[PDB]
């Protein structure tokens, strides 16, 4: 019976079909859209950042793996419309299991997940990302975000998304 | 007598045993005299740190237990917490349909990394690699829906962590066209072999007896001819409505087990097949709000995060919205005191789980009686007597996770 | 006579510093003057303790890129005739493997001065 | 070691850098899979992607051929004591990486069960995030710890430059008194 | 019959297959340790 | 006893453990009961179940070995007496009518505020022959923590017992070898006991750390 | 050809080479005999393994693929069996054996070393044994002139030969086996 021996037409058959390796890192394979990658802290079209301070990522993380510390948006140095902004944000890299929940916590959408996912290093502390590390690139028509709100606009306005550059 | 016995720790470190199983086996030349399992080289705490995690986070958890069978354990968590909540007849239809869907691909991806395993353990070394190229496609299909290649933390309590993409119905539909093909290239290196047949037949038998006596279930359990299974007797998450046949052998041995693996992925196939027959667009979460996850996952530039829909509600428009958001995200959902068992049926037997409700927005006492942990006690039983070759085959046989096994 | 020379790891200058202070030049007046030698890194803290003349090794069980506990584990398996090893530990459910890093002496965070002052008498006695 | 015995010198420097090429290439992981990272491993060495492709497919049964223990797991408290003994029982140079989250800090299991990182018990050379790291991150891990080893010096320089890190690891300040922006 | 027989005690500074595990009553398990090794670590 | 058996008592509104962050709310007093006794007309085949259970058993020994029966979720368990454990679970696997050939383990749970019963020993039963399922629930003190061992009747609690010993440190007697399976040895405590606490260590930060959940607050 | 399968099965297992792959066995015994040993030694246990591989190629390559000459398609060559091309057609035909045995690594898993015995003394033996007998007599009644009866012999010994050998496979390791009784412990109804 020839089809015990129905094992060496598979390999030897795929040996003449190219091979389905990815070519990563020269050819990264495609990730899926909704991959749970890097945490991201967004920005409003005014360049103000998203992110309130609120902490309920941080509240909802199972790996505390979020520490964030909420300062007031006083007139003279504004960062975020409303009244709080998220001053201190640490990811603990090393904790985070990637599991999305702080993104669904975020009431500001201020925290994305990209797909970008290259991340390691030798030392333990250099995977505790900061604000700045987190915070996406300032893109076309946004301003430092040290800056008043966009003129006659108020929170309310951001959140229901009518504030433009 | 003892001059003439070895005794040696297949130990944690050792390919066969999945780095943190240890048999220490009594072997008179090279046959199993003995045998012992040394557990819980991989113990996590797991059971311990969820009672400090609120609802829906012990699903992360829980997950992150048997995670070759990650929709399992959260199928399991969340019928138990929904049962305790008493809304076990709220899921909608499209949950429980999607449910049933990605147990039956999570059934496939983890008979397919156990055969990969027992083949490389057995020295079926291109076994391992097309296994786990079915397991990939598997896994791009899961990783579409879920966003994560494992430990998925898509079953919440209620229903689903977020609705379907768009392109995921096509990606199961080419998944349910593509994947018997595929998987006839792993049945075809290993079905009919004769030396795999050699390796397997007749190693590691075990009787029905036995396993009544030890409480084997799965593939083991089933390989006696017994034809249970959790998913016809006591159904859940609906598989009352799905035609599938409960695969059994009668051969008791290694090579039945194997089979009756090989099988339940067709099986599996069949039954996916069938959820995208049945699957119909509507809600993935319970009404209620008081329970619902509240958020709302989209897409855009900027990446996944709460559809800017669900943002200007909470924060623009409803104020009982933002309490609710707040809320059932922060502290949870909290579950009416009370203490529930509840099964399923995992790709290695019944995962059991009981579950204790203390009133609280956390889980009072959550245990899983996972299928390795006793289909473990099996190990004396089909090594002994057999030389260590058999043993191995045996051991893969049993497909142990250790994950579920220790906890 | 000879000023008794203990090895302190730890990658942290602080838990160097805490354990610098709990024990001073002399732990007791009928003890000998003590010497430091403050390591933050283990490829050092082998090297220091390969080339001997030590009298006891204070390691941070907590070090980040390798745990006191390791090194303990290390230098009594490759150092003969090594010092008496103590080993600070972050946790109580640490303890079993300090048992297990074979450290004559275990004492937890945070140092308490005078736990640690005893442990280095008892060790060095 | 004579290669050690070596003077510097340009002798000295490319024998480093010839050994530092040799070892990235056949960098051979030992077969120490743990919890859910070791089926990542697998992945990796599965077809879609080629751990092959950097010479590393020969995952050393035995820790004596192993160059990298990819601890790649959860190590609970009982398997310290075992991971420490299969470090041991591999040979000079050895090489860790800490893939996952669990591997590296503990993860999201910070309870008495979990050692809380695995340099608590051997020193890592990389450590790689993830719950699990995605095949992708560890290939990119793996590709870090090459230019890594590239690097390693060896004989005099190799003391020189431990005397070197020891001089600036001694200053950093600890994590804990990062205070930034702290209210 | 006592299943797969009890693994042998794994203590800090000893994880041997001759280590006898612990009864709850602080006894060494004789079942642990196979019956030819001698008692012993 | 009748009522239901409470576990735990709150004092305070918003499920507070501590004093509470807002004055006045702290008053109120909610027992947390687990279920009491089922009225007689047991749902499904339960009443059956029991009938048989209650026929095999005399009415002598029925009453003192089955303490409660508790039907929550359409789901049965019969709170068994200690002692009795043997007997009942021998009756339950050999007779034909109810014949649970298939113990599926052991799981411990720890009510350390349940006076007198603060261990507690689930054991899930099912019968293929019949497909039915049920638990048993076996209290002992954590004064004395000793049970029954089931190993003669169902050698798979063998693992069961031995893990719940070690994680609850319930000495289930008889047992051939009660040795500790998850933990070593050498380990001190039974981690699952709620009194074990979770040994976490702090989360680190640049300038900052979260010390482990069980120290945090909480408000279940 | 018996005799060169039979030598082809044989080196095969000289070589410590899948699916025989015994005294190595990853799977079973993680690193066989090389366990213990690292750095060139361990390279060396490898280097002798690869040694003895190309040996045994190249002695099948000389009994039985007539060991340099050039292979049909290039025999029609003038000068193709002479100067340095039969260096070229002896290793191809050695690297063909080569093919083999990572084809038969790839495909086949290990057997356990009892059943690799049992096939080389009780089919491997036998078979070459009698086919030493069949290839006397044959060789023999040729010189003698009965042709016919040689090739009969021939024809009639390889296929009982086949015949026996699918017995042994099929008959002998028979693909049924009887039921089991209950014991102490309840069990449920079969189907
Ligand atoms: C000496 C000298 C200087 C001479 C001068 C000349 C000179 C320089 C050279 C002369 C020639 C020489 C000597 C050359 C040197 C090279 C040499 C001799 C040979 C070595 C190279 C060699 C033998 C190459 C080929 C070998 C080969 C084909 C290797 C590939 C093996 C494969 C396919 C490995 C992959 C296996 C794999 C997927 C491993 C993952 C398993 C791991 C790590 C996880 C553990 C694990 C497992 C395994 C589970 O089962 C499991 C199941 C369920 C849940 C969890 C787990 C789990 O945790
Ligand atoms: S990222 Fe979102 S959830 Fe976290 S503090 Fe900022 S606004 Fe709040
Ligand atoms: S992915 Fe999950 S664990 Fe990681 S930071 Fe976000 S919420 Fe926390
Ligand atoms: S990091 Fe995540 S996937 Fe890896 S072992 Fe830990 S829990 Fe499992």
């Amino acid at each position: 019976f020839l089809d015990a021996l129905a094992g060496f037409a598979v390999t030897l058959g795929s040996m003449f079909k190219k091979p389905i390796t990815e070519g990563y890192p020269e050819k990264p394979g495609p990730v899926a859209p909704r991959y749970h990658g890097r945490h991201q802290l967004n920005r409003y079209p005014d360049g103000l950042e998203k992110c309130i301070g609120c902490e309920l990522c941080a509240w909802a993380c199972p790996a505390d793996a979020i520490y964030v510390e909420g300062a007031d948006n006083t007139a003279d140095e504004r960062y975020s419309p409303g009244e709080r902004y998220g001053r201190v944000y640490q990811i603990n890299y090393l904790r985070c299991i990637g599991c999305g929940l702080c993104i669904e916590a975020c009431p500001t959408r201020a925290l994305t997940m990209t797909t970008e996912y290259e991340m390691a290093d030798d030392n333990r502390a250099d995977l505790i990302w900061g604000k700045d590390k987190l915070l996406a690139p300032l893109q076309e028509g946004m301003q430092a975000p040290p800056h008043d709100m966009a003129p006659g606009k108020t929170d309310d306005d951001y959140y229901l998304g009518n504030v433009t550059p | 007598q003892a001059g003439e016995r070895i005794v040696v720790n297949m130990g944690p470190q050792h390919p066969s045993t999945h780095g943190v199983l240890r048999l220490i086996l009594e072997i008179e030349g090279e046959i199993i005299t003995e045998a012992r399992c040394g557990i819980g080289y991989l113990h996590t705490g797991i059971e311990k740190n969820l009672e400090y995690r609120n609802w829906t986070q012990g699903v992360t958890f829980v997950t992150r237990m048997d995670y070759l069978s990650p929709f399992f354990n959260e199928t399991a968590y969340c019928l138990g917490v929904e049962k305790l909540l008493g809304i076990t007849d709220d899921i909608p239809e499209r949950a429980s349909v999607i449910r049933v869907m990605l147990m039956e691909l999570n059934r496939i991806s983890s008979h397919l990394v156990a055969l990969a395993t027992g083949g490389m353990e057995l020295g079926a070394m291109s076994a391992m690699f097309y296994g786990f190229r079915e397991r990939e496609e598997i896994l791009r299909v899961f990783e579409s829906i879920t966003g994560l290649r494992m430990n998925h933390a898509y079953i919440r309590p209620g229903g689903l962590a977020a609705d379907l993409p768009d392109d995921a119905i096509t990606q199961v539909r080419r998944l349910v066209e593509i994947l018997p093909k595929r998987l006839k290239d792993l049945e075809d290196l290993l079905n009919e072999n004769y030396i795999w047949k050699a390796r397997t037949v007749g190693v590691g038998y075990l009787d029905l007896t036995g396993c009544m006596a030890l409480g084997i279930t799965g593939p083991i359990l089933r390989s006696t001819g017994l034809p249970h299974d959790l998913r016809k007797a006591q159904p859940y998450c609906g598989y009352e409505n799905y035609e599938f046949d409960v695969i059994t052998d009668d051969r008791c041995d290694s090579y039945g087990r194997y089979i009756i693996r090989v099988k339940e992925m067709h099986e599996s196939v069949k039954i996916v097949e069938q959820c995208l027959a049945r699957l119909k667009p509507g809600p993935v979460m319970i009404s209620d709000k008081k329970l619902a996850w509240p958020a709302d996952l989209k897409l855009g530039p900027d990446g996944l995060g709460n559809s800017p829909e669900h943002i200007a509600k909470i924060m623009g428009r409803s104020m009982e919205g933002l309490i609710h958001h707040f809320k059932l995200v922060t502290e949870g959902i909290r579950v009416p005191p009370g203490q529930v068992y509840v099964a399923v049926e995992s790709p290695r037997g019944e995962l059991g789980v009981h579950m204790v409700s203390d009133g609280g927005t956390r889980p009072y006492r959550v245990h899983y009686r996972d299928p390795s942990f006793t289909n473990l006690q099996a190990v004396a039983a089909t090594c002994e007597g057999g030389m260590v070759a058999d043993a191995i085959a045996a051991v893969a046989s049993i497909d142990p996770v250790m994950g579920g096994v220790d906890r | 006579s000879a000023p008794l020379r203990i090895l302190v790891y730890s990658d942290n200058p602080r838990t160097r510093e805490q354990v610098r202070l709990a024990l001073g030049k002399r732990i007791h007046p009928e003890l000998p003057e003590i010497e430091y030698v403050d390591v933050a890194t283990a490829p050092m803290a082998i090297s220091q303790m390969d080339a001997g003349g030590f009298d006891l090794a204070i390691l941070d069980g907590e070090a980040t890129p390798a745990g006191g506990m390791g090194v303990a584990k290390q230098v009594k398996d490759e150092i003969d005739d090594c010092p008496p090893i103590l080993v600070l530990t972050g946790r109580a459910d640490d303890a079993w493997l300090a048992k297990w890093s074979r450290a004559e002496a275990a004492v937890p965070h945070p140092i308490d001065p005078i736990r640690l002052s005893d442990a280095v008498v008892s060790l060095l006695r | 070691g004579l290669e050690e015995r070596l003077p510097g010198g340009i002798l000295l420097s490319t024998v480093e850098t010839v050994a530092g090429y040799v070892r990235k290439g056949s960098l051979w992981p030992a077969t120490f899979g743990l919890a859910c990272c070791a089926i990542e491993m697998m992945s990796t060495a599965g077809p879609r992607f080629d751990i092959a492709r950097f010479g590393m497919e020969r995952f050393s049964a035995t820790p004596r051929q192993a160059d990298l223990m990819i601890v790649a797991g959860r190590v609970s408290q009982k398997m310290a004591p075992v991971l420490r003994q299969i470090y041991d029982q591999m040979v000079e140079p050895k090489w860790v990486l800490a893939m996952g989250v669990c591997a590296s800090s503990g993860g999201m299991f910070n309870n008495y069960a979990v050692v809380q990182g695995v340099d608590h018990v051997v020193p890592v050379d990389i450590y790689l995030p993830g719950c699990p790291p995605r095949p992708e991150m560890l290939l990119h891990a793996i590709l870090k710890l090459h230019d890594k080893i590239q690097q390693m010096p060896l004989g005099v320089n190799r003391e020189e430059a431990i005397r070197e890190a020891e001089q600036a690891a001694l200053a950093v300040p600890p994590t804990i008194e990062l205070k930034g922006l702290l209210r | 019959h006592p299943t797969p027989l009890p693994n042998p005690g794994v203590y800090a500074r000893h994880n041997s297959v001759d280590v006898p595990a612990r009864l709850p009553d602080g006894s060494e398990s004789p079942l642990s340790v196979s019956t030819i090794l001698p008692h012993r670590t | 006893g009748d009522e239901p058996e409470i576990i735990a008592v709150r004092r305070g509104m918003f499920g507070n453990r501590d004093t509470g962050d807002t004055s006045g709310y702290g008053r109120l007093v909610r027992p947390v009961a687990l279920p009491g006794s089922t009225p007689r007309p047991y749902g499904g085949y339960f009443d059956a179940v029991m009938d048989r259970l209650a026929e095999v058993l005399g009415e002598e020994r029925y009453a003192m070995s089955i303490e409660r029966v508790v039907v929550y979720r359409d789901q049965l368990t019969i709170e068994v007496s200690r002692v009795q454990l043997p007997a009942v679970a021998s009756v339950l696997r050999d007779d034909p009518d109810l014949r649970f050939e298939l113990c599926l383990g052991v799981s411990g749970v720890h009510y350390p505020e349940d006076t007198g019963r603060e261990l507690h020993a689930v054991y899930p039963l099912m019968s293929i022959t019949h497909n039915r399922r049920i638990q048993l629930e076996v209290a002992a003190p954590d004064a004395d923590p000793h049970i029954p061992s089931l190993y003669a009747v169902y050698p798979t609690t063998d693992w069961h017992e031995r893990e719940t010993y070690d994680f609850f440190g319930i000495i289930f007697d008889g047992h051939p070898s009660l040795t500790r399976i998850e933990m070593p040895d050498d380990w001190e405590g039974h981690p699952q006991r709620k009194d074990y606490p979770l040994g976490g260590i702090p989360v680190e930060y640049h300038g900052a750390q979260i010390p482990p959940p069980d120290q945090r607050r909480s408000y279940s | 050809l018996p005799s060169f399968l039979v030598y082809v099965v044989s080196m095969v297992g000289e070589t410590n080479r899948a699916p025989f792959d015994l005294p190595e066995a990853e799977g079973e015994l993680v690193g066989g005999f090389h366990t213990e040993y690292s750095s060139l030694k361990f390279a060396m246990f490898m280097l002798a393994e690869y040694v003895n591989m190309t040996t045994v190629s190249a002695l099948a390559t000389t009994m039985f693929l007539g060991g340099w000459h050039a292979p049909f398609p290039f025999n029609l060559i003038d000068g193709a069996n002479s100067g340095w091309w039969p260096l070229l057609w002896f290793t191809a035909k050695v690297w063909t054996f080569m093919f083999l045995y990572f084809w038969l690594r790839a495909t086949l898993p290990r057997l356990r070393y009892d059943q690799f015995m049992a096939l080389g003394w009780k089919v491997l033996i036998p078979v070459s044994l009698l086919w030493i007998m069949v290839v006397a007599i044959t060789r023999s009644l040729r010189q003698h002139g009965e042709g016919t009866w040689a090739a009969w012999l021939l024809t009639a010994a390889v296929v009982v030969v086949v015949a026996l050998i699918w017995g042994l496979a099929t008959s002998l390791r028979r693909r049924t086996v009887q039921p089991p009784p209950p014991q102490s412990t309840g069990a449920y109804p079969v189907p």
